């Protein structure tokens, strides 16, 4: 770990802003020691070195000279390479380590991006932004004349002066190769703001040092992205190792293990077994599944995934460099194997304007695992040796419909009241014409109330015209924001399975349950093509917490209302849990 | 002067070259084992053999040296490594066939030395001489020479060959290095693994974690087993590295802009996609342990079939294994029932699961208690791999077929007009139609239309044949057409209800690979005088040779009478049977 020693320059106003971030971002991956340098002061959050006689004055002139002098005087023979860098730079330790290890440290090398004052043409200087790397020989030949360089100051730019010092004493100029502009990226032609925003550019991936990164939070974000890329590369390495192990066991005439065959994959015969593909144009998608609609617009998720896949293809195609350029996708195919991976057939339009196929494949790595609610193992075993779940509040808006009301409450009592299920029933009744069926509904409700005196059944005498949203909103308003509300419907029949699914699928502040109700066709829980169908377009039934409903803004009460609530829930950041619901079936009604 | 690449400017050479030493007898087995265990993980591997007995194995850089004596063999190998290659690599690894190489460990080692420090290095297991206190590297453990050392060694090769009388070749190399430059065998660390004769490979042994060579290996099977064990060790190391990276991301996440997005389980995998509109939401596909309720057929429920059932079983097994591992040894779980099962595919993340398991808890004492737990599984999406595929040219001679039956005479002109506008109108004669007449035991308009097409397009020619035989069985007609056609023509079996377009013609030409793939599209069905029908084959794009092979496999009559061409290619053929949707093929009735 005596290979590379990078000394990053900072300022008194940047110790707790950029220096700390850089120490916790890339100083943990540099193969060596990273030391922070600042100005002399008459409890800093970082261990920093105060160079005497140095003031925090931009441009950091003579501060870099003092730091180079310190580098030579303290760690000349303990390291091979020395990097001078700003606090607003991101340095990849591993890539830089390989790139520097491919070089001879005993030859005078003055690395950095070419900089193009007092420059007689033919010489240059490494730009101080991306980061300038010296060698041991450059230090040994230059540092005795750093004072001489300081006394012949010409320009007001520190990197120009350092390059001039190198050239005068060190027998080297900055590297002239165009590859430096890619390796040591400047990121200033675009992204004028001063912090890395577009992280999915080939320039970002292929660079070694990225600059500038003024915003510390964006520095942490870039570090997290780079570590995610490293994790993805390691996962691909695991897939390759599994493939090699499976093949190697095959060669040795031995049975492969279970973990090596599923991940070590390099005719279906039956007609209904071949997995059909989907057509993918530039901005349209065609599918054959009954659930999916044909000629659906290309979703933003699909567009982003395709863009990332094409970027990976271009990265892994230009590896033999001429410079291949991607323009558009004329058409494509996609087949998602649930347990193996994703297969693509992309007919790209590449530029060297020639089309090129690509039979892509994106395998699945080792699956991850997590328990939603971890339990106390120690407390469980003693209990083993030695309904009270979350209450669901059922809101039922009503208008008329005596017979369906009676059938609904018969089912409700038979499935909840005798089983003593932990539920609370709220009947929202619209007293049309201020009477009529209201009296009989009240009588039935009261009789069911005193028949089961521990039950929780309440009826709210709504007035006005029919409005699902208004009645639901005022029924909810009387409950606190940590109550589980179910937007049930009168013409529905459900079992305890639906109640458990509603309890589990609704996370307060995170998830909203939006089941796809099975609607019975015009003449039970037997699911068949003739019996009924899944109502995809039906968002009426909802299992949502009161706080989540308030955060979504509630119903508009102006007009379809369920769709508006769904859109508001999506906009609020909540996760809509759309899935099939086999525990409740909507009885047909004219 | 400016260069496009750093290599030319800085004089960067390739990192490592491996020079495997072999013989005539030991090449086709031990050399092949070495190649299959090492060459796919390295950059350049060169095999040096005394004589070439049989043909050189494919993809093997076999070099014929000339002599079988070990000292002369080593001398000639060094001469070749100096003459060719030579000043193109920084490190040279000379290893006999009877020594396994770790590849990954060797690469890490070579990356762990700098050019300035180890300018003249003689790496290997030290071994005492037999007056000089210097030591030489053992030949069977691999020798990592340096480019400068080889260059200085060059003018002394014949001198060393013609003076000393050492027996072993590695001792001769050590003597030559000592007498030419004076540097002995440096031990650093070079993690060598020695094997007792007749040993069984014990996977998980500590010595497999840190070792770059294994000596001696006497059979290819032993080499394969050693490579598998070292792969397991490297896999464990990679898992540990992944855990460390996840921990670092978790440590530094909460200061970032993403915050929870960066620290979203699993750590490192891309965060779940956030839908923008209602239509862009992702729907969980509910499934029990018996039936899947999201059927592409259309039924509300359908029993799990093939891939879905296998995936569900694998996920249940993985969940049970993970729970047992996590709760071991305090609690062991039992028979597992899938109460609720959800699965959706996130294109930017991978396939996700949300299971509701009704497990059973067994204490070591013996207590029994049912337990309900919810688990989440994610299959992350790995990197994109470009599968190799045979080259297919856009311009291919295509022969679109049509078994024009008796009742389809009315609709035949529509097919003829579509084919004309799709292929005949463009100047290129890229397609030709050979329609068939089913003269069941009177088609003047069809022949008149064909003649009109011929006169309007003098280059275009459309033939026709009169099958008097009944039984229009797809296979039967296809055999007759295949017999009366060349064996390399591109076949486009289009049904009468097909409206060809140039886009579909191009897709059939460029997705029907000769002897590798057969294209079976599905048209766009419509109601009323739309939908993508999945139970109709109709249009087929294959090759005559592939069809002949499938028919031969069938031969090696009820199947011939009740078999579809798509079903034939499905059963009696080992070809890719791509079944994709074609928006450019619209059908109606
Ligand atoms: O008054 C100042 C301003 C900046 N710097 C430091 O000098 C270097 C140059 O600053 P910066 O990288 O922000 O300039 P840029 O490269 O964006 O022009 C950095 O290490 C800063 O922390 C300094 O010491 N004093
Ligand atoms: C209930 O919680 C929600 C959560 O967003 C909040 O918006 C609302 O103000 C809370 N109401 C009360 C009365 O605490
Ligand atoms: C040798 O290895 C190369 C790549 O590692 C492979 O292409 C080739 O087929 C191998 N040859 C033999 C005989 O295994
Ligand atoms: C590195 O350079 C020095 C001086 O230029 C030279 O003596 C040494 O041999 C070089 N290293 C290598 C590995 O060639
Ligand atoms: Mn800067
Ligand atoms: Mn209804």
């Amino acid at each position: 770990r005596d290979f590379l020693y990078v000394g990053v320059m900072t300022a008194q106003k940047y110790l707790g802003s950029r220096a700390l971030a850089a120490q916790r971002t890339w100083a943990r991956f540099i193969p060596g020691r990273v030391e922070f340098f600042s100005s002399q002061q008459p409890p800093p959050p970082l261990p920093v070195i105060a160079l005497p006689g140095v003031d925090d004055s931009y441009p950091p002139q003579k501060k870099s000279f003092m730091m180079i002098k310190y580098m030579h005087d303290h760690y000349l023979d303990k390291y091979e390479w020395f990097m001078r860098a700003d606090d607003d730079v991101y340095i990849k330790g591993d890539k830089l380590e390989e790139f520097l290890r491919s070089l001879n440290s005993s030859k005078p090398l003055y690395l950095g991006q070419t900089g193009l004052l007092g420059l007689e043409p033919g010489e240059n200087f490494c730009m101080g932004g991306p980061g300038m790397i010296f060698s041991r020989e450059v230090l040994r030949r230059m540092v005795p004349h750093i004072g001489e360089c300081l006394r012949e100051m010409y320009t007001t730019h520190e990197d120009v002066e350092v390059g001039r010092c190198v050239r005068r004493f060190g027998g080297t100029q900055c590297v002239w190769s165009y590859e430096m502009q890619q390796l040591f990226h400047e990121n200033y032609e675009h992204n004028r703001k001063g912090y890395i925003q577009d992280l999915h550019n080939s320039k970002i991936h292929a660079a070694i040092t990225l600059h500038p990164n003024k915003r510390p939070a964006y520095q942490y974000r870039l570090h997290n992205y780079m570590l995610s890329r490293k994790i993805s590369e390691l996962r691909y390495r695991t897939i390759q190792l599994h493939r090699e192990s499976a093949l190697m066991s095959k060669l040795s005439n031995t049975e492969v293990s279970k973990e090596d065959q599923q991940l070590g994959v390099i005719q279906p015969r039956e007609r209904n077994e071949v997995i059909e593909w989907e057509f993918l144009t530039g901005k349209l998608l065609y599918s054959a599944a009954e659930n999916q609609p044909p000629r659906q617009s290309l979703s933003s998720i699909l567009r982003t995934a395709l863009d990332d896949t094409v970027l990976q293809v271009m990265e892994m195609i230009n590896e033999n460099a001429r410079l291949i350029d991607f323009k558009e996708i004329q058409y494509g195919y996609r087949r998602v194997n649930p347990m193996h991976g994703v297969e693509y057939i992309l007919d790209l339009l590449l530029l060297y304007p020639v089309r090129r196929h690509a039979y892509l494949q994106q395998l699945f790595s080792k699956p991850f695992f997590r328990e939603t609610e971890e339990l106390d193992v120690n407390s469980l075993v003693e209990s083993i040796n030695s309904h009270n779940e979350k209450k669901v509040h059922i809101l039922v808006p009503l208008i008329g419909r005596y017979d369906i009301f009676l059938r609904f409450m018969e089912n409700f009592e038979n499935m909840c009241l005798i089983p003593k299920q932990n539920v609370k029933l709220v009947i929202i009744l619209f007293s049309r014409d201020s009477g009529q069926d209201s009296s009989k509904h009240i009588e039935l409700i009261k009789g069911y109330q005193n028949k089961y005196p521990k039950a929780e059944m309440t009826l709210i005498p709504m007035k006005g015209e029919f409005s699902r949203g208004l009645g639901l909103e005022m029924a909810s308003a009387q409950f606190d924001n940590d109550t589980l509300l179910l937007f049930c419907d009168v013409d529905l029949i459900f079992r305890e399975d639906f109640l458990q699914r509603c309890r589990d699928n609704t996370i307060q502040g995170q998830q909203v349950y939006y089941p796809i109700i099975f609607s019975q066709y015009d003449p039970y829980f037997i699911f068949s093509k003739k019996t009924g169908f899944w109502r995809d377009y039906g968002y009426g039934i909802t299992c949502i917490y009161k706080s989540d409903l308030l955060g979504a803004g509630g119903f508009d009460t102006s007009i379809l209302e369920d769709v508006d609530l769904y859109n508001k829930v999506i906009l609020s950041g909540l996760r809509p849990f759309r899935s099939q619901e086999v525990g409740v079936v909507h009885i047909f009604h004219p | 002067v400016r260069t496009r690449y750093i290599s030319t400017e800085l004089g960067i050479r390739q990192r490592l070259l491996v020079a495997v030493l072999t013989s005539q007898t030991t090449l086709p087995t031990l050399g092949v084992a070495v190649n299959r265990t090492l060459g796919h993980r390295l950059e350049r591997v060169v095999f040096l053999t005394g004589a070439r007995g049989r043909r050189a194995p494919p993809g093997m850089a076999v070099v014929t040296l000339g002599e079988e004596r070990p000292i002369g063999h080593l001398h000639l190998a060094l001469r070749h490594l100096l003459e060719q290659h030579g000043d193109d690599f920084d490190w040279f690894f000379l290893v006999p066939d009877t020594t396994y190489t770790e590849a990954h460990g060797l690469a890490r080692l070579t990356g762990h030395l700098s050019l300035a420090s180890a300018a003249h290095l003689y790496l290997g297991r030290p071994q005492d001489f037999i007056p000089t206190p210097g030591r030489y590297c053992h030949g069977g453990f691999g020798v990592l020479l340096s480019r400068m050392l080889l260059q200085q060694l060059r003018p002394h090769l014949e001198g060393c060959r013609n003076d000393i009388v050492s027996a072993r070749p590695d001792e001769w190399l050590g003597r030559c290095i000592l007498d030419a430059t004076g540097v002995g065998c440096t031990g650093d660390h070079y993690s060598h693994l020695e094997l007792s004769p007749g040993e069984p490979v014990q996977e998980g042994d500590p010595h497999f974690r840190s070792a770059l060579t294994a000596h001696p290996v006497r059979d290819p099977v032993h080499m394969y087993q050693l490579h598998k064990a070292f792969a397991r060790a490297e896999l464990e190391r990679t898992y540990q590295e992944i855990q460390e990276l996840q921990w670092e991301i978790q440590n530094t996440s909460h200061l970032a802009v993403d915050g929870d997005q960066a620290a979203a389980w699993p750590v490192g995998i891309p965060a779940p996609s956030r839908p923008a509109s209602r239509f862009e939401v992702l729907r969980w596909d509910y499934f029990t342990e018996q039936h899947a309720f999201s059927c592409a057929d259309g039924s509300p429920r359908c029993p799990l079939r093939g891939a879905d059932r296998a995936d569900v079983a694998d996920v249940l097994g993985t969940a049970l294994e993970e729970l047992n591992r996590r709760y071991h040894p305090a609690l062991r779980l039992q028979k597992q029932q899938l109460v609720n099962g959800y699965r959706r595919f996130d294109p930017a993340r991978g396939m996700e699961y949300t299971l509701d398991l009704q497990l059973e808890a067994l204490t070591p004492q013996g207590g029994r208690r049912p337990l309900t737990r919810r688990v989440q599984l994610l299959r992350p999406l790995s990197r994109v791999e470009i599968l190799p595929v045979p080259y297919v040219t856009e311009a291919s001679r295509l022969t679109v077929l049509l078994p024009l039956a008796a009742a389809e005479r009315d609709l035949a002109p529509g097919f003829l007009e579509a084919f004309a506008t799709a292929a005949l109108e463009p100047g290129d004669a890229a397609a030709a139609l050979t329609l068939l007449l089913l003269y069941e035991p009177v088609f003047a308009p069809v022949k008149a239309h064909v003649a009109e097409l011929e006169r309007r397009f003098p280059g275009a020619r459309v033939p026709w044949l009169s099958v008097q035989t009944a039984a229009p069985s797809p296979l039967r007609l296809m055999d007759l057409l295949s017999k009366k056609h060349p064996l390399d023509t591109l076949f486009l079996l289009a049904g009468p209800d097909t409206v060809l377009t140039p886009d579909f013609l191009n897709r059939c030409r460029m997705h029907a690979i000769s002897g590798w793939q057969a294209f079976f599209p599905m048209h766009f069905q419509a109601f009323h005088p739309g939908r993508f029908d999945r139970q109709a084959a109709s249009e087929a794009c294959f090759y005559n040779s592939d069809y002949v092979a499938a028919r031969g496999r069938l031969a090696a009559e009820e199947l011939l009478e009740s078999l579809d061409v798509y079903e034939l290619f499905l059963h009696f053929s080992s070809l890719h049977v791509l079944r994709a949707v074609e928006p450019a093929l619209l059908q109606r009735y």
